[PDB]
């Protein structure tokens, strides 16, 4: 069959750079085309027979090459240009795509807004308590949060999660939630959460008292 | 304009035969020249072709998925069906119907994607919860709050704010697996703090796996 | 690269302005089905589109 492999797998740039995403086919196909596929969304067809636009797609896209090299540019990179993009060719069966490139933005550092939600009345009867830490709208993506319940570090009992980049901003936001049981939960006092980022010239605590 | 909508089951388990159908409009199958093709993807990995049928009622497959698909088509009704022998848990995976033309040989147009999941373990329904919004999630200026969906499976869980009128400032988190097996993930909005007393803030869990639907009202 | 030979034929056989339905389907499948016979089947095409002008 017909593989092809895109490079670089990972790109990063900030808005208003010039950006190129290569193809190359293991044997000459007659057209290369292009998805953007944007997080929890199906892909959307952006360039078709190699270098035609598809339909909403801004004049800031264009494709080319021929054989078995294809390049796709965007010419002015937008926040909402966060995406992974593949190419695909209908030359030959099997149908085959690109391993993908993740395009990501780069932007100016910014510390993340931190709040914290103490568990529900409702949760608590069924005798289960989840704190939850929401660092908002920062960054670069790396940051640390530490739970610290009467001034104990906590370990192996939190989870986070972290949202794709924002497609109007460029950020990211990230939740850290401490599970305990009912009732190692009113075993202690004071519940708190510590944060440093990089936007933070001293790491920042939200707590509250039982 | 042309739509595709996949459905089937969200939960199959291991050895078991999977069903999708594709469901269309905008086109039509008995028109000369056109087709359907299904394309997947597992999570975090890249997307892959499974087959294709054509209104003169040819089919293809991809090689990789071993014998495993049929295709077949309905022309009355807009619809395309794919099977899959013998599921595995490498076949978790978002499912995708697209359009394609004899003239065109592209994918122009694709569905929503249905979400798959194969296992033996069993389905559960999600727990919602308040975030209420307080003095402790205030900057400014501007308030969070939302809702939290615990203890489910599989994926996924859609949430919407207020029947879709609020999307400005919405965060829904990816899920995370707890030792439990299970899936929890939370959503949150930021608002106008003057807000809080006027506008009534609702999110809308959907957890169609498990049939469960749950619109919670989140306050101070 | 056999749907490269199918896409350029399909899209001559479009262009033709006389063909009913059924006749730009019976075309197509038979491109659909063997490509390597695109020569022959758009001079058929071709032949029948002038006879129904």
């Amino acid at each position: 069959d017909i593989q092809m492999t895109q490079s670089p797998s990972t790109l990063s740039a900030s808005v208003g750079d010039r950006v190129t995403i290569t193809c190359s086919a293991s044997s000459r196909v007659g057209y290369m085309h292009w998805y953007q596929q944007k997080p929890g969304k199906a892909p959307k067809l952006l360039i078709y027979d190699t270098s035609k636009l598809a339909s909403g797609v801004p004049s800031r896209f264009s494709g080319s090459g021929s054989g078995t090299e294809f390049t796709l540019t965007i010419s002015s990179l937008q926040p909402d240009d966060f995406a992974t993009y593949y190419c695909f060719q209908g030359s030959g069966y099997p149908f085959t795509f690109g391993g993908g490139t993740k395009v990501e933005i780069k932007r100016t550092v910014a510390a993340p807004s931190v709040f914290i939600f103490p568990p529900s009345d409702e949760q608590l009867k069924s005798g289960t308590a989840s704190v939850v830490c929401l660092l908002n709208n920062f960054y670069p993506r790396e940051a640390k949060v530490q739970w610290k319940v009467d001034n104990a570090l906590q370990s192996g009992n939190s989870q986070e999660s972290v949202t794709e980049q924002d497609s109007k901003d460029s950020t990211y936001s990230l939740s850290s939630t401490l599970t305990l049981s009912k009732a190692d939960y009113e075993k202690h006092k004071v519940y708190a959460c510590e944060v440093t980022h990089q936007g933070l010239s001293s790491p920042v605590t939200k707590s509250f008292n039982r | 304009q042309v739509t595709l909508r996949e459905s089937g089951p969200a939960l199959v388990k291991p050895t078991q035969t999977l069903t999708l159908t594709c469901t269309f409009s905008g086109f039509s199958l008995s028109t000369a020249g056109m087709s359907v093709g299904w394309i997947r993807q597992p999570p975090g990995k890249a997307l892959e072709w499974l087959a294709d049928i054509w209104w003169d009622d040819k089919k293809h497959y991809n090689p990789s998925l071993k014998d495993r698909l049929t295709i077949s088509k309905d022309t009355s009704k807009n619809q395309v069906v794919l099977k899959v022998t013998n599921m595995d848990p490498a076949d978790t995976a978002t499912y995708y119907c697209a359009r394609d033309m004899i003239f065109n040989f592209y994918f122009d147009v694709w569905g929503q994607g249905t979400t798959v999941t194969v296992s033996s373990a069993s389905t559960k329904g999600p727990s919602v919860f308040p975030l209420a919004p307080s003095s402790k999630s205030t900057s400014g200026g501007t308030a969070a709050l939302g809702c939290l969906v615990k203890d489910y499976f599989p994926e996924p869980v859609t949430v919407s704010w207020n029947s879709g009128a609020l999307t400005s400032g919405v965060h829904t988190f990816p899920a995370v697996l707890q030792s439990s097996g299970l899936y929890s993930l939370s959503s949150v909005v930021t608002v106008p703090s003057s807000s809080l007393g006027t506008q009534t803030y609702i999110c809308n869990v959907n957890h169609k796996p498990s049939n469960t639907k749950v619109d919670k009202k989140v306050e101070p | 690269s056999y749907n490269d030979e199918k896409k350029l034929a399909s899209n001559e056989i479009a262009n033709l302005p006389n063909l009913n339905e059924e006749q730009r389907s019976a075309f197509l499948s038979s491109i659909n089905d063997d490509p390597s016979q695109s020569a022959n089947l758009l001079a058929e095409a071709k032949k029948l589109n002038d006879a129904q002008a």
